[PDB]
């Protein structure tokens, strides 16, 4: 799993290295870094109900033909299973905030996400738009400090990019 | 591999729940200077530690470079000095990544069975993972002995607390000793 | 060559990633570490010569049999010959310093070094004597922050080791 | 691959010296955090990026995508696009390293041969580059606009400077510009 | 392990065939000049002791540095096992002597070497200068016949040239 | 691999003792025309052999060469000649270096468990080895008989002794045992 | 090609050794076999057009049939390369003794020839007919030493084998 | 790769006829004793021989080991030494052959132009060259001198004759001779 020092250990590794100043600098970075991401970490994790929901109902505010017979969000299990992915992005995006590295987005959430969405029918636009609306959302210092807004948001659009 | 995050990651994930228990990580975060002295207080003394801890497993058993002795002759020897490197370099990984599956992965996995079919002896191996714990003990605690080391003693000077850091060498040690438990 | 942002680029090339998380944060390690390891480099910049004098005549002290007819420090050419290689250990390490990774020291010090003393004779332990000399001789106030030394020590025990 | 700081003892190795300006070197650190905004708004609105540059390559062009054209059919528009993101990423490579030799050396280096070698139109790939350039300036100010990018846009909320880390634009315009210049 | 026949049967097994002409020939060789190698052989297997003594003597008066406190003769345990190593280059030149090829001293001897005296801090010219001392030493026809000591010799600089 | 002199110096090391008996080795050396001759004359003659062997193989068996049988059909028919002149090859290896490890370590080593997965009938094996090694020792002997020759008997013409090479047929012989028991 | 000496030197390259103590015998295998076979190369060279007539002749007498219309040895041609083909085996015989390894025969002769005669519809009994003709027809020392003559028979036997 | 004798069938059968002359084949094998002391007082000289020939060619152009030099830094000493060693064992190779061959085939091809692209400077290739070439010589003729040698000196006992070796002297050269030629 993909984090700063799981990176420069792998790269000793493959080297036969023991662990070398830049090893040590690099994770260093990750000290530094760390309050900032684990800020976004915990309010995420205290509010990510209400963050997952807006997120959810903005998706289905710019397409309302998804409500239509037959569409991805038509039926009450479809709404709740909608609602439920968006909730799983953020919680793989406050798991990689707590990890300081793209590992849990990576393993959990986009390996295969294209695959699954293709073989049932699910369009992407409105996965796009959840973390979007998401990306945009957030201010600083009301929501978190400035940095830690930073972090948020590059995860959000991490996620984007893998989805577009 | 996983590092002391990733883990509290996958604990969390396997009830699909968000991380909220950001006190031990941020304890980890608050020692991650000491974290990295002690990596660099291992590191920067690996090649005396492998040599003098091989020395050492072999001055108390004089089998092992007698005939028929597993460090003879001079490629048995290099092929242990190199083992024992190999097994440093990984628990340093650990101690680094604050958690132990890099070794267990890369290093510990098959190690038993490979030393039983060369015929590698386990009790031998164990000493020599015994005498680098006792080293690295005292470099993370920045107190090696003048009477072990001789003229090639090492101070870090890394700013000195009280318990000398007694969280990590616990820690430190008992990556060696999952070598430990690993071999026998 | 070795350092905290080749080797978080090259990790991402060879995964086809763009710089993400991690790799912005290691390289915020090398932000917050550069004052000390540059501290150490200016330093030694200003001064390698005294340094690496003393430590070459260090390394002459252990052994005087290397001044005897026939051995390595025997003659006017030998002698100039193992200072300057002294002084060329010390400037890969200010190398070292100002890239804060190994890079330097590892392919125009380390690379080829037992090869090149062995064809020559020259025996390997003065010069593990002289960085030795050269590691156990910095002091903190005195002669630079204690971080600056921590990492001037580390490149020197990493000298030291590449020959034992 | 160098970055900007092995590539300052490059230059002191070949008079065998140590490195005593680092004045330069200083200021890079001075703006380090900005470099990092900088690729991080590069990366985070690099899939907008790629698909408007090729996009707007096309529209300026319609031969590209009409019959004997080189973004036609599926398989060739795929292929191109992969080939602006793939450039992309090593200019994203070289800013964060301060230093053009990982784009050189792993990306534009026989690159106008393979084009040369497929039929891959120099002028429209150029155009393509340009685009990318004028976008990744726009990001690095964050001052994209509204006309280019709709919906779409991206504020990626730096702390603000007067010149809007001008140094920065002109190097990674540098950037492109090599990739132009391989191709020409 | 390398000798004459080994080495043509490996050549044979490579490319699938049976033993024929060049091998018979190749083993003719070993015939021809065992008598020769094998007369060093046992002139070697009866007078070990004394050869590697003088051998092992005249290192130390070469280097007496060796004797002094922390060198690698200094204590009675490490002047036996320097002996004893000055013997082991014998006893395998005794093995190499017998199988007509190298294989004996590369396996036993020179394999891992290096890598064993770099960290136990071994100096390497004192085994060079015990193994040319064995090396200039001989005569013929006192110490055995021309062809003998020309065997003898062979491997002593085959040793020789493995450290250097 | 090891040969007869190799042997003979392992042997020496297990105690790390010079080799000091050189009696069977300068014996070795005195009936080296001698072997040399031997191998010749199974080379010399492997292509007969190893059809003659499996032929008579075949004919007291005339299973192998129905339906079901391991000879059956052409393709199984050529892999067992294959095999036939493998293990004759590895044997005259063996001969040649006064020591069976290399018909050991490349040729025996896993021979029973290679056969035991593809089903071929070990009793066939051992009799197609026992014909071979009966033509061995008449050729070593040059004493081959037309009847078993017909227009394909070949003498070899060496100098004959009493006794014939007793000792290097043992030898040979032993070889060829050795390849039988390798297959339980 | 291969002989004692490329055998032995090809061996030592693969292993980037010098020369040493098993590949020097193995050439003075060469120097001691070398009379043998010299000598009945040379006795070759001066009778090989009676040696291959006569093996020719002894074919084409055991196998009548090939002299009926349609068959391999009906026409002046297909008569002339037939005895062509046998003086051709028995020159690359010649080479080999000369060489003392069975390289030429190998390479000029061997490889291919199975691809040729059953392409061209030549039987290869015919072929080893000749040369088992030729291999039994020698005795010494009428026609050479002993020595020389199991070396010719040799490379005889080593053809036949190659077509069996 | 070919030997002395390959040579003549090789050149016999560009015309397909049989190897007439062997006096001088004959002669070849006269001389044969003498072959293998040549090539064992190459071979066990050899370090000598590399690092004195290197080291010579340094000291006589001492822009190799300053600044930009071509044997600075460690690697490229390294390189260098590695370099000279090959092309001395090649050298030996074709000796012990009788015959060029293996020195073109496996290591003068294409060696020039590697150098060209490399920068490695021919005058100082040479040089090392040269000075392998008299050493050869020397110890060949048995007579190398004390003031080239010091401490170092080897003498081989071999029984001596008047020329003291001068074709296989000669051969040598020209071997050396073919390496200064491909590569100026
Ligand atoms: C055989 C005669 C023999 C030995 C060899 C030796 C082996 C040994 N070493 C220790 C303990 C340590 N060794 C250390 C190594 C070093 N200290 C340094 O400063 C340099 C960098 C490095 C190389 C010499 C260290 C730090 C220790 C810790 C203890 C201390 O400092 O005093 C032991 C003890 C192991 C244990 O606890 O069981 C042994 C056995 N001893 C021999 O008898
Ligand atoms: C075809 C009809 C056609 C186009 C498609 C379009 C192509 C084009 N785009 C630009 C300039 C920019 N594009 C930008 C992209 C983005 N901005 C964002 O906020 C998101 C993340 C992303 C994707 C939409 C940016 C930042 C710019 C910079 C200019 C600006 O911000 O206004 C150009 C101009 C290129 C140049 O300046 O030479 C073109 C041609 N235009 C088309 O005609
Ligand atoms: C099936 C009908 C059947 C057979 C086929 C045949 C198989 C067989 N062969 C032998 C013994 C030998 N065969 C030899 C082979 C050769 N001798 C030559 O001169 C040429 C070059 C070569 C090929 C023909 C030799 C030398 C022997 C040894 C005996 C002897 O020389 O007289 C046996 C006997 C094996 C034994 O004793 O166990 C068998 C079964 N026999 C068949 O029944
Ligand atoms: C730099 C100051 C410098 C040198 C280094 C040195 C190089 C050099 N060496 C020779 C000639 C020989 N060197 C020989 C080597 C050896 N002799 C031995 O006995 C041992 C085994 C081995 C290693 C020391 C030999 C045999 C010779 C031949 C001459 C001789 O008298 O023996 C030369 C001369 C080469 C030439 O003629 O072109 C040089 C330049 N000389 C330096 O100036
Ligand atoms: C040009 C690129 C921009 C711009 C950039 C500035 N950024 C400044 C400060 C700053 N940026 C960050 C985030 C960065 N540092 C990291 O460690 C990581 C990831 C791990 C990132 C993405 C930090 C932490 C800081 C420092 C704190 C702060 O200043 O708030 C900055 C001010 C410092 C300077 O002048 O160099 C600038 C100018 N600003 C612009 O005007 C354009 C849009
Ligand atoms: C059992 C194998 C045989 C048998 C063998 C004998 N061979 C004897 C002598 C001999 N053989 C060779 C040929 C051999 N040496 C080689 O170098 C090569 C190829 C490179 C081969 C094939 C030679 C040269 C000699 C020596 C001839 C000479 O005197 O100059 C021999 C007599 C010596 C002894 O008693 O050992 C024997 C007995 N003889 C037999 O009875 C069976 C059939
Ligand atoms: C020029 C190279 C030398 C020189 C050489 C001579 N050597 C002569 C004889 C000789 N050398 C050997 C050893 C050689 N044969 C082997 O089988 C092996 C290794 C397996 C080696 C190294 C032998 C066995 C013999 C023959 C016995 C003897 O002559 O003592 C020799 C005399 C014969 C001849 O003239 O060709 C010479 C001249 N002599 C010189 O002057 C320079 C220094
Ligand atoms: C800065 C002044 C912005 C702005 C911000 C507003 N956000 C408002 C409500 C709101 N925002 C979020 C997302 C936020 N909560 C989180 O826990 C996280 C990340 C972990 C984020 C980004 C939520 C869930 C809510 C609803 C509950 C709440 O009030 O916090 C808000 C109130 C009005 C509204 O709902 O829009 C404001 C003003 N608004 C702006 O105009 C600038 C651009
Ligand atoms: C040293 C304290 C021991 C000892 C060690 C020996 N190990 C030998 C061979 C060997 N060791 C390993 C494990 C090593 N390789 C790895 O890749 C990793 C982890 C990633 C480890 C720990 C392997 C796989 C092998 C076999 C291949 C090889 O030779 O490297 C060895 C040679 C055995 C032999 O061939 O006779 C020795 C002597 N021996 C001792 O006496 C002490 C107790
Ligand atoms: C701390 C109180 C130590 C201690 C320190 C002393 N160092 C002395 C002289 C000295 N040290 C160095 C090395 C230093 N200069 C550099 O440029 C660098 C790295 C770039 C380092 C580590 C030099 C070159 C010199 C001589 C010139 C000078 O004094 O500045 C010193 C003076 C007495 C002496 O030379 O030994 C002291 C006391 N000494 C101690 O006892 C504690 C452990
Ligand atoms: C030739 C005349 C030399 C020369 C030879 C001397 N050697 C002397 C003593 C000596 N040499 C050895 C080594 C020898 N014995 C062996 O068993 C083997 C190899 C298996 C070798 C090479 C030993 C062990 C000894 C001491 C016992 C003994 O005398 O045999 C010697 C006596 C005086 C002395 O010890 O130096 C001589 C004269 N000396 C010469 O000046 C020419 C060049
Ligand atoms: C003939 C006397 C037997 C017989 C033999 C068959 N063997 C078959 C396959 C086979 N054999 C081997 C062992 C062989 N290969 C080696 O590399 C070595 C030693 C280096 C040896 C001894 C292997 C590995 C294989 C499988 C690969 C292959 O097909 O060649 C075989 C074919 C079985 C099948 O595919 O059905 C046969 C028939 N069969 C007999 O009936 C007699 C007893
Ligand atoms: C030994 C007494 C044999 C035997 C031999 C006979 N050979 C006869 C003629 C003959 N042989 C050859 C082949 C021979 N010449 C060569 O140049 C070479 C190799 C280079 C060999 C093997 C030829 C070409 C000829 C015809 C010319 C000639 O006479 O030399 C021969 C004369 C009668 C006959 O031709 O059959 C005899 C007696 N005959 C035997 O019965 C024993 C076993
Ligand atoms: C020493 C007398 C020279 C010198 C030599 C250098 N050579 C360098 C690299 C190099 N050399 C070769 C040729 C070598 N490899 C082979 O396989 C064979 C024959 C089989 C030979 C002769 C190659 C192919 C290479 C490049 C690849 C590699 O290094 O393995 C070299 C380093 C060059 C560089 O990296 O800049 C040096 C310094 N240099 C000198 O100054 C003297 C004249």
């Amino acid at each position: 799993m993909k984090s700063v020092v799981t990176t420069v250990i792998a790269a000793a590794d493959a080297a036969g290295r023991f662990p070398s100043s830049s090893d040590l600098e690099s994770v260093q970075g990750s000290i530094q870094r760390s309050a900032a991401r684990l800020e976004a970490a915990e309010k995420l994790a205290g509010n990510i109900d209400a963050v997952a929901q807006e997120a959810y109902n903005a998706c289905i505010q710019k397409y309302p033909y998804l409500n239509n017979s037959g569409e991805a969000n038509s039926t009450d299990t479809f709404k709740a299973k909608c609602l439920r992915d968006v909730k799983h992005y953020m919680r793989l995006i406050q798991y990689s905030l707590v990890v300081g590295g793209t590992g849990p987005l990576d393993e959990w959430g986009i390996a295969g996400q294209r695959e699954v969405y293709r073989a049932l029918g699910l369009p992407t636009a409105p996965y796009v738009e959840a973390l979007s609306f998401a990306r945009n959302r957030g201010c600083a210092p009301r929501d978190m400090s400035a940095q830690a807004l930073t972090e948020y948001n590059a995860l959000l659009d991490y996620a984007i990019n893998s989805l577009s | 591999m996983l590092d002391a995050f990733s883990r509290a990651v996958v604990q969390a994930d396997a009830s699909t729940s968000v991380v909220a228990d950001m006190g031990a990580l941020k304890q980890f975060i608050a020692e991650g200077n000491r974290r990295l002295d002690a990596v660099n207080a291992i590191a920067s003394n690996a090649s005396c530690m492998v040599s003098d801890a091989v020395a050492g497993m072999i001055c108390e058993n004089q089998g092992l470079i007698q005939a028929g002795g597993n460090c003879y002759p001079n490629r048995r020897m290099a092929a242990c000095l190199r083992d024992a490197e190999i097994i440093l370099r990984y628990v340093t990984y650990a101690l680094l990544a604050g958690d132990a599956s890099v070794l267990d992965d890369r290093c510990l996995n098959g190690l038993k069975e490979t030393y039983a079919a060369l015929g590698v002896p386990t009790t031998s191996t164990v000493r020599a993972v015994q005498i680098m714990k006792a080293q690295a003990a005292a470099h993370i605690k920045d107190t090696p002995s003048e009477a072990r080391a001789g003229g090639k003693l090492r101070k870090m000077g890394s700013p000195v607390v009280e318990d000398r850091c007694a969280s990590l060498v616990a820690e430190a040690s008992s990556y060696f000793d999952r070598v430990i438990s690993a071999l026998s």
